[PDB]
Formats: structure tokens, C-alpha cells, sequence
């Protein structure tokens, strides 16, 4: 989910 | 319109971060995710956020609302450059068209349909 200090934003 | 993300971190690392971000996660694209001053809504956990480029403005509204856990009363909307972009457009196309030299999108969210109210 948080990778690289990034929220990866799923569809859901 | 004012960014903390933008007043804390200096320009050219901010362009080298984007850089890398794109060449590295290509099918998402970066955004800045911040409140509106005088929004009265949710503040927001976290502020970057790597996004599906074919996400609609619209499917984006939904993940927002509810990373704020807003009232179901509680109006929800987006600015980009003082201007709302329409629920119509894709993420992708939003960034293409609105991304910065540093390679970020800016996005200010508001229960208000005006910046900043």
C-alpha cells in the first residue's frame, strides 16, 4: 500500500 | 493556491522525486492531495498518493470521501488550479494536462464549490 512514501491507490 | 507540500519541500527535489516516480511506477501517476484553507471537512491521513492513470475524477472522489470518513451530508470537491476538473476525466489525462515542472499533480479538495470557502 505505502511504498516509496506513496498511498499505491487501489480501485478498491 | 498555497501547498504545504510545495512550501516545505524545495522545487528541485521535488522534480528529482517525480522524476524517478514516474520512470519507476509509469501506469500510476503522482499526486499532492491537500486540504482547502477554511475546507471544515476531514483532514487527510497522508498527502502523496501514486494513482491509476485511467481512474476517473469521478472514481476518485469515492476513495477521497472515504479516506476522510465523510458524512454521507458532507459535499466532496477538487480543484486544480482554482478550477474544478470534471468528473469525466481520467487521472491521466488530468496529470497530462496539469502536471507541474516537478512532475506532481496538485490537487485541493473542499466541502466547498468555490476555493477557498
Amino acid at each position: 500500500d505505502e511504498k516509496d512514501g506513496f498511498i499505491f491507490v487501489n480501485y478498491s | 493556491m498555497k501547498f504545504v507540500y510545495k512550501e516545505e519541500h524545495p522545487f528541485e527535489k521535488r522534480r528529482s522525486e517525480g522524476e524517478k516516480i514516474r520512470k519507476k511506477y509509469p501506469d500510476r501517476v503522482p499526486v499532492i492531495v491537500e486540504k482547502a484553507p477554511k475546507a471544515r471537512i476531514g483532514d487527510l491521513d497522508k498527502k502523496k498518493y501514486l494513482v491509476p492513470s485511467d481512474l476517473t475524477v469521478g472514481q476518485f472522489y469515492f476513495l477521497i470521501r472515504k479516506r476522510i470518513h465523510l458524512r454521507a451530508e458532507d459535499a466532496l470537491f477538487f480543484f486544480v488550479n482554482n478550477v474544478i476538473p470534471p468528473t469525466s476525466a481520467t487521472m491521466g489525462q488530468l496529470y497530462q494536462e496539469h502536471h507541474e515542472e516537478d512532475f506532481f499533480l496538485y490537487i485541493a479538495y473542499s466541502d466547498e464549490s468555490v476555493y477557498g470557502l
